[PDB]
């Protein structure tokens, strides 16, 4: 639908622009003379700009010969230092050409999107190649991931190859019976659900990223991520549900429940995945819950809050070390979101932190430690180590009631 | 009005208030209070302030400060628990745990932090704490060595210890491989580094602080001190439980050979313990400086001879050098059964020439050292005290056989057999 | 350091419902008699009377592991007391970590029973692992099993001794 | 004799019905035909797999008797 | 209902 | 329900499957183990009529039948606790069962294999002699029912002892003599 | 940007380093300055210093330490009117910040400016909570805790309840008709006590141009209150002496607006006085139109007591009088704290429950007592450690700024000694909650 409603009649401003800025008989703008504009051996960011910029103005028929010379050079735009406005009209362009010439124009863009190290690095995605495996327009050059104009170009690009390549595998299970239905749907499952986890590891930040600044290009395109997802979501909250179980890094979660509206399903799915047997996806199951918690403070939100604190306390006592360590140390944060979100769980969420503050009191205790944590009962606040697991809770336990206890009396 | 200031100044220290600085500064000023009075000039008696006594009431409050993250606050608390005074009647099991508890976390993050230099107020906090009563010489001395073993600390003394998108990049249009055997790659392996003088010093000062705490006090103007076989007994023990389980075959009479087959795992893990962990040796030779205590650690060495005897029979080597810890280990461990009156001086003097036999030979003599231990033992009540000098003395020459006949026949055998490379070492093997 | 005037404290507090108190002095005393608890606490100061006192005590804590192995300490071991203690969920001891104190070999079965039923296979393998020790094995000769309870028996104690004080 | 049954996956969770099931043994993933047995840790590859399969172009897990019966 | 959220109007027929 | 994994109509093949896969879980539930035991041996007796009631005993109508019960001394648990008196329940008994008043039946025996492994290998040469009786709470029972218990305490004393248990399988009564 | 923000529904961040702070700031004090050549373009301004602050509390006490100095350099410049101004709207905005602010905006009148504080809500939810009551002693101690926690809000940030006092009129106006015995079973003269406590402890500021309406409307529903049931004006005797104290201190502090208000309902005064004569102290008002010394012995004898009997019989002459005179207790609060610690049952109830007391009358008082306090909660006497966590959520009540660390406390000790202090603990967090942030 984006394609359709950009069509759509906004003012008629462009009608006017078009009827007076382009009956100059500027139109000698070619495309072989943007071509020589671009291969400029300085970047020659003028020319490019001018013709670019004026090419704005061409309604979409009589833009179809520069659909070539924009596709093939968009790779020179993806060095460091261009203009935003160079990308900015390039991206108007290609929405343009898109609404007239969508299929060549995606299988020339994924094309001239190649990583370029390879070269010509299988020029041969053709429009089945893409339509098989719609995985491949992620298979992308690494600087896109942060330049938001031809991310959302790319972003377009996988939406519409995820459609494509429902339909196609359709029509071939069609042709081809001269049980397998099963297998079609769960295909299409795996194959969104799979791209839906490669855009949420493009969010995350890299390390040289890792290596405060919340107004870059990576926020611009996690929030496109985050439209791009909301999409999907409306179109099928199934990928969402199957994308959850699946889990994903939970660093994310905050950008996340955010920026996707449609989360807010999530609390429906999630008592019935916090009864899943694996440890990973019950502590996915917390960490999204205090997330939404704190997002959306609702009384169903609340009755789940009340279930995840009964599972906690629950299985505090079915959980060996090991295994009490590895759930406790990221599930324990979410208790001071849930603190934030409803106040009549203090009660349970103390009850339950006493209890594991005892139980691993105990097990410091067992065992000879190096800090020993117990005969420093009377330690003093100390806000933001490879020591053995129990001190390592022990102090957790403390930061999560140091966090309840300041945030509630400030 | 000292009771009242001291109590009203900690409880200010133990809340908020009284920021660090502050706290140090008082700290200080209290362990200079009481050293000065200490000092017995006419200044203390004249004053009467009695700044031992107050301080001693709180000792329970003052303990927490020995951990305090405050580097400062920690060492002024420090010195000032070595300097002041028990109370005069005695100190409480909890008081007594407490204090002997932040003692030893103090020496360690002390030694850790700035080397052996700023150890001496933990040390002199620990010996005190020890001579108080024989439950607090047991608890300094187990805790401190348990601290010691501990997987933390132990490196003080040589002691050994983008997924989805990027697999999207690598990934013509098959699997080719079926799956992953188990979680991919292993990790990068672990490394470690230290200066091997800095353990060598940190291994000083441990044992020193071990030595002055088992070492019993007074006096005469001269004379070396004697360790103490109940000291040294208790390090003994606690040695044990800490690297083996203590767990069968724990009676100090050695079985047979049989057994040594039969046992080979924990065998095996002590040796590996043994290897990792350098420390150990030490703490054994200062068990075998007082000589009962190291008929307690009869389960270790059993079992550390048990997996070099396994190193030694499965060697392949001619040379016995190319394994140079089981060699080390070997002469060492020879060494400190030596010490220990374990062995008479005959075999007492085999370590001297493993350097040069073959895996075999070595082996042979190592089986004769069973042998031997088979048929005498280290039983503690064969030691007789001797009241002279205030000391138990192992004699061999009423035990019977003491010399080991056979042992030093076979011993001799090894000997001649390499006369051409063991002829300077003949003399050592002299009745 | 005077034994039978801490038993009197720890009694003075158990009779007010000061368990925690209580079971401070009670191992007190205990550390008191034995060298820290290096040696056996004799059997006069840790009397049947003193250790139920001590089993209540753990009782009314949450501490129900503990009260498994303090019932192991009585002249007779009262496996009612631990059975209908170790069925209890809201403990407030490190379950699993204190399965390796168990020297009785009906204790771990029991153990390995209620975890098998109530389906915390992990657990269960370390309770059956604690069983399969060849120390533990019931027919041992009889001063090996007393020298690994007595082990057990001072690794727990001191324990104690480093949660309480 | 029989008993063709297994023990309850139940947990009875307290409100100190709700239950989070044990590992489902036995259960058999149809990873092919439900999409939500594909581990994260490997969903690409079992992804594409599942596609390759799927067009024109469990098994080796035989119990140890039937292993090796050539009869 | 993804298109709404719960803190949103509901449409009563 | 699930005590018995091998009853009648039962190949041997499923025998064997079914002895690989046991898992060592439960209470010491002796003597309502026991009890099962003799009702699914005693399960077809009535029907078939082999216990001639109010007629006499006739000792060639007997189904030949020895229970071999293998187990460790360890005393007797239940979830109330622990029993040390091995007491066989009667909760649910089989109809006709007060007929004889006693589960074990006049053509079955009970021998007790009590596993006295000990942990640490322990040489003796008192092993050379004939296996002793056990001292636990089965020993009674099978005195009663005309077996014998047994305390094997090495490899090569169970040996001895299965050899002693094939030699003590023959089709027979067993009859109180005064 | 737009960009930034694409995909979100505009519903409930970017930090910045001190010096940059510091420019931004002084950049809008310029803008305001020469737009000054209202308060409006600093509130528009405003939003944006907030959120480059991104809720740091250092950053937001830099400012406030910079924006004070830069008051005492201008002093009463146009500059320094904005500065004040500017300081003004950010303590609405953060009023978390311990520090009441320096006198410089006590002068200041842009209370009644079209602002909205973070905390107003919470204390508007506080005061319905101290004046809605019934016969309930449920509720009663609902209103006891909320006319505590007012009272601190009171102490600590006076500005912000004045803004409030219309509201608190409105209801007192609302409930001076009901007769006197339902006034009396209904616990009203509690709520109307404890508003009249509450604006003793408002002292300074209450009679300040803006406040007079509002506190003229209090005043006259005391009044109006005094002249209905003037029958049974003996039950009110506690009430008439602190009427008349708040009376006092009208007339000193500001005696032109107490005479405004005198004149302005001289006859109910007048009539009350000839009806209730025995009102001395009210005709003593009419003819203007020690405790230390007491205590002496009572102190050298807590002082120098040994004995479990001497310490009870003191403390209980102490407690049985200071009913009667409350102000008292002032006097104990070192002497007593010690008994806080003492061994004895009996003596350490009774002298925590005095303390607790003494601090009620006298938040400010309160603070004084944590480090005993926290002595007690960490003590190696169990019975001292039970009774610190049986008095935890009154005292973590009256403090609220070491409340963070006596709680923590109470856990740790809770986490490490086997004593629950999880419903203690609660109840104290969920009272501070509902006061701090909800």
């Amino acid at each position: 639908v984006d394609d359709w409603i950009c069509e759509e009649e906004i003012t008629g401003t462009d009608a006017l622009l078009r009827r007076m800025l382009l009956t100059n008989n500027a139109k000698n703008h070619s495309p072989k003379q943007l071509q020589e504009a671009f291969s400029a051996v300085p970047v020659n960011n003028t020319q490019v700009m001018q013709i670019i910029e004026h090419l704005t103005l061409l309604s979409a028929s009589e833009l179809i010969p520069y659909a070539e010379v924009l596709t093939s050079n968009m790779s020179q735009l993806l060095n460091s230092g261009v203009p935003r406005r160079i990308l900015q009209t390039v991206n108007k362009l290609w929405m343009v050409l898109n609404t007239v010439m969508p299929r060549r124009l995606w299988v020339m863009t994924v094309n001239a999107l190649q990583p370029s190290i390879k070269f010509v690095r299988q020029q041969k995605y053709t429009q089945n190649d893409l339509m098989i495996d719609p995985l491949i327009v992620l298979r992308c050059d690494q600087r896109v991931h942060r330049c938001p104009p031809l991310m959302d170009i790319t972003l377009h690009m996988l939406n519409g190859y995820l459609l494509a390549s429902k339909a196609y595998l359709s029509a071939h299970l069609k042709e081809t019976e001269q049980t397998r239905e099963e297998l079609k749907n769960a295909l299409l499952a795996a194959q969104d659900s799979a791209a839906v986890q490669i855009l949420l590891e493009i969010c995350l930040p890299t390390e040289e990223e890792k290596a405060d600044n919340l107004l870059c290009n990576l926020r611009e395109v996690q929030c496109l991520i985050c439209c791009l997802l909301h999409q999907m979501y409306i179109a099928d909250p199934n990928i969402a549900k199957l994308v959850h179980f699946q889990g994903y890094p939970c660093e994310l979660l905050p950008l996340t429940v955010a920026g996707i509206p449609s989360m807010h399903i999530c609390l429906d799915f999630i008592p019935e995945l916090i009864a899943q047997p694996e440890l990973e996806k019950q502590i996915f199951a917390i960490q999204l819950l205090s997330h939404l918690c704190i997002q959306y403070a609702l009384p169903k939100s609340l009755s789940v809050a009340r279930l995840a604190v009964n599972v906690m306390g629950t299985l505090l006592t079915v959980l060996t070390q090991a295994k009490r360590y590895a759930f406790f140390m990221p599930t324990l944060p979410s208790l001071v979101s849930f603190c934030r979100a409803f106040p009549p769980l203090y009660e349970d969420i103390m009850s339950l932190l006493i209890q594991i503050g005892q139980v691993c009191a105990s097990d410091v205790a067992t065992q000879t430690r190096d800090i020993d944590p117990i005969i420093t009962r009377l330690q003093q606040i100390k806000e933001k180590g490879s020591m053995d697991p129990d001190v390592q809770l022990c102090h957790c336990i403390e930061r999560t009631v140091i966090e309840i206890i300041n945030m509630s009396v400030s | 009005l000292l009771p009242l200031a001291f109590r009203s100044c900690l409880a200010r220290v133990h809340a908020g208030t009284l920021q660090p600085p502050f706290t140090a500064r008082f700290l200080r000023n209290l362990a200079l209070l009481v050293g000065w009075e200490q000092q017995g000039g006419e200044g203390p008696a004249a004053l009467g302030a009695h700044f031992g006594e107050s301080a001693s009431a709180h000792l329970s409050d003052l303990a927490p400060l020995l951990l305090h993250p405050e580097e400062e606050v920690a060492e002024a608390a420090a010195s000032l628990l070595a300097i002041c005074p028990f109370p005069s009647e005695a100190l409480s099991p909890s008081q007594l745990l407490g204090l002997v508890r932040a003692g030893v976390h103090r020496f360690f993050a002390s030694l850790r932090l700035h080397g052996p230099p700023g150890v001496a107020s933990a040390c002199q906090l620990l010996t005190r704490l020890s001579q108080t009563s024989p439950a607090g010489l047991k608890a300094v001395l187990q805790l401190l060595v348990e601290g010691a073993l501990h997987r933390g600390n132990t490196e003080l003394f040589g002691g050994q210890v983008a997924s989805l998108l990027d697999t999207n990049r690598r990934h013509i249009w098959s699997v080719f491989h079926a799956g992953v055997i188990g979680r991919g790659l292993k990790p990068p392996k672990f490394v470690q580094s230290r200066n091997q003088q800095e353990v060598i010093y940190n291994t000083q000062s441990l044992l020193s602080l071990l030595v002055h705490c088992c070492s019993a006090p007074g006096g005469e103007c001269w004379g070396a001190p004697i360790l103490s076989p109940e000291a040294a007994k208790a390090v003994a023990v606690t040695l044990v439980e800490s690297v083996c389980p203590d767990a069968a075959g724990a009676e100090l009479a050695w079985p047979p050979e049989e057994h040594a087959r039969a046992t080979v795992e924990r065998d095996l893990r002590i040796g590996r313990r043994f290897r990792e962990q350098p420390l150990l040796f030490e703490l054994l030779k200062l068990v075998a400086a007082a000589p009962p205590a190291l008929c307690y650690c009869s389960v270790l060495l059993r079992g550390l001879l048990a997996a070099l005897l396994g190193h030694w029979e499965a060697s392949r080597h001619p040379d016995t050098t190319h394994s140079p810890w089981h060699l080390e280990a070997s002469c060492t461990l020879v060494a400190v059964m030596a010490e220990g009156s374990l062995l008479p001086p005959a075999l007492g003097n085999m370590h001297e020439v493993f350097s040069q036999l073959a895996p075999f030979e070595v082996r042979l003599l190592l089986l004769s050292v069973w042998g031997f231990l088979r048929e005498h033992g280290p039983l503690p009540q064969k030691f007789i005290f001797q009241s002279e000098r205030g000391r138990f003395i192992r004699d061999f020459s009423r035990e019977g056989g003491g010399e080991g006949g056979p042992h030093l026949a076979v011993l001799h055998s090894v000997l001649h057999r390499n006369i051409d490379r063991l002829g300077l070492f003949s003399g050592r093997f002299q009745a | 350091n005077n034994h039978s005037w801490l038993i009197i404290q720890a009694d003075i507090y158990f009779a007010t419902n000061q368990y925690s108190a209580a079971l401070h002095y009670y191992l007190q005393a205990g550390a008191v008699c034995s060298d820290f608890f290096n040696k056996a606490v004799p059997p006069d100061v840790y009397t049947d009377q003193v250790i139920k006192r001590m089993i209540k005590c753990c009782s009314l804590l949450n501490c129900h592991t503990q009260v498994a192995i303090l019932c192991q300490f009585l002249r007779e071991i009262d496996y009612k007391t631990a059975f209908k203690s170790l069925q209890e969920q809201n403990s407030h001891d490190a379950m699993d970590s204190y399965y390796d104190y168990i020297w009785d070999v009906t204790i771990l079965e029991y153990l390995t029973y209620l975890h098998h039923k109530r389906g915390e296979t992990d657990k269960r393998q370390i309770a059956i692992k604690a069983i399969g020790q060849t120390e533990l094995n019931a027919s041992n000769p009889e001063e090996v099993l007393q020298l690994a309870a007595q082990r057990r028996k001072k690794k727990f104690l001191q324990a104690m001794a480093k949660l309480y004080f | 004799v029989g008993k063709k049954v297994v023990q309850e996956t139940g947990i009875k969770v307290r409100s100190r019905g709700f239950q989070v099931a044990l590992l489902n043994k036995d259960l058999k993933p149809q990873t092919f035909r439900n999409a939500y047995d594909i581990p994260r840790r490997n969903l690409l590859d079992h992804l594409t797999r599942m596609r390759s399969n799927l067009l024109k172009s469990q098994v080796h897990s035989v119990p140890i008797a039937q292993m090796g019966n050539y009869q | 209902s993804p298109s709404y959220s719960p803190t949103s109007p509901s449409y009563s027929p | 329900p699930y005590a018995i994994k091998a009853g009648w109509k039962e190949n041997h093949a499923t025998f064997m499957n079914e002895l690989k896969n046991l898992q060592a879980e439960g209470l010491t539930t002796l003597g309502q183990s026991l009890r099962t035991a003799f009702d699914l041996l005693n399960l077809n007796r009535l029907v078939t009529g082999i216990d001639n009631y109010g007629q006499g005993r006739n000792p060639f109508f007997l189904e030949p039948a020895i229970i071999i019960t293998i187990t460790d001394g360890s005393k007797l648990t239940t979830t109330s606790g622990v029993q040390d008196e091995l007491h066989l329940p009667l909760n649910s008994p089989l109809p006709g069962s007060e007929l004889t008043k006693e589960p074990f039946r006049w053509d079955q025996r009970l021998f007790a294999l009590v596993l006295r492994l000990p942990g640490t290998m322990s040489v003796e040469s008192e092993q050379l002699t004939g296996v002793p009786l056990d001292d636990s709470a089965i020993t009674p029972m099978c005195e009663v029912t005309g077996g014998r218990s047994y305390s094997v305490c090495s490899p090569r004393m169970l040996n001895q002892c299965l050899e002693s248990l094939v030699q003590k399988v023959q089709s027979g009564v067993v009859i109180n003599f005064e | 940007v737009p960009r930034i923000w694409q995909g979100r529904d505009q519903r409930t961040v970017l930090r910045v380093q001190g010096p940059e702070l510091i420019s931004l700031v002084e950049l809008i004090l310029a803008e305001a300055e020469t737009r000054s050549q209202a308060c409006s373009l600093i509130q528009a301004r405003l939003p944006l210093l907030l959120s480059c602050c991104c809720g740091d509390d250092e950053s937001v006490r830099k400012v406030t330490e910079h924006l004070s100095g830069c008051i005492q350099q201008w002093g009463d410049s146009v500059l320094g009117r904005r500065c004040r101004d500017l300081l003004l709207q950010l303590y609405l905005q953060r009023p978390e910040l311990r520090v009441p602010v320096p006198e410089v905006l006590l002068h200041s009148e842009g209370a009644a400016s079209s602002s909205v504080c973070k905390l107003d809500g919470l204390i508007h939810r506080f005061i319905t909570l101290l004046a809605d009551t019934s016969d309930s002693r449920a509720l009663e101690n609902r209103g006891a805790d909320a006319s505590m926690a007012c009272r601190k809000l009171a102490v600590a940030h006076p500005l912000l309840l004045l803004r409030h006092l219309p509201m608190i009129a409105a209801l007192l106006h609302g409930r001076t008709h009901l007769n006197f015995q339902e006034f009396r079973q209904q616990n009203h003269l509690s709520c109307f006590l404890h508003v009249l406590g509450l604006l003793e402890l408002l002292q300074p500021h209450v009679f300040r141009s803006e406040h007079q309406g509002a506190l003229w409307d209090c005043l006259l529903s005391f009044i109006r209150l005094l002249l209905n049931y003037r029958k049974s004006s003996r039950h009110l005797a506690a009430f008439i002496n602190k009427f008349v104290q708040f009376i006092h201190k009208y007339i000193t502090y500001n005696a032109p607006a107490a005479i405004s208000f005198l004149q302005k309902h001289a006859d109910p005064l007048h009539d009350l006085s000839f009806d209730n004569s025995d009102l001395v102290m009210l005709k003593s008002l009419l003819a203007g139109l020690l405790t230390a010394a007491e205590m002496a012995p009572y102190m050298k004898r807590l002082s120098r007591g040994q004995t479990v009997e001497d310490l009870l019989e003191v403390l209980s002459d102490i407690d049985e009088m200071s009913r009667r005179r409350p102000e008292i207790l002032s006097f104990f609060s070192t002497n007593l704290q010690r008994l806080m610690s003492s061994a004895e049952e009996c003596c350490r109830n009774l002298a925590f429950s005095l303390a607790l007391r003494s601090m009620q009358n006298s938040p400010s008082i309160a603070a004084a007592f944590l480090p005993t306090f926290m002595y007690c909660l960490g003590s190696q006497d169990f019975e001292v450690v039970q009774t610190a966590l049986r008095n935890l959520p009154e005292y973590a009540l009256l403090c609220q700024e070491h409340a963070a660390v006596l709680l923590h406390r109470a856990f740790l000790v809770g986490m490490y000694g086997q004593m629950d202090p999880s419903a203690q603990i609660s109840e104290a967090l969920r009272i501070l909650h509902m006061e701090a942030v909800m």
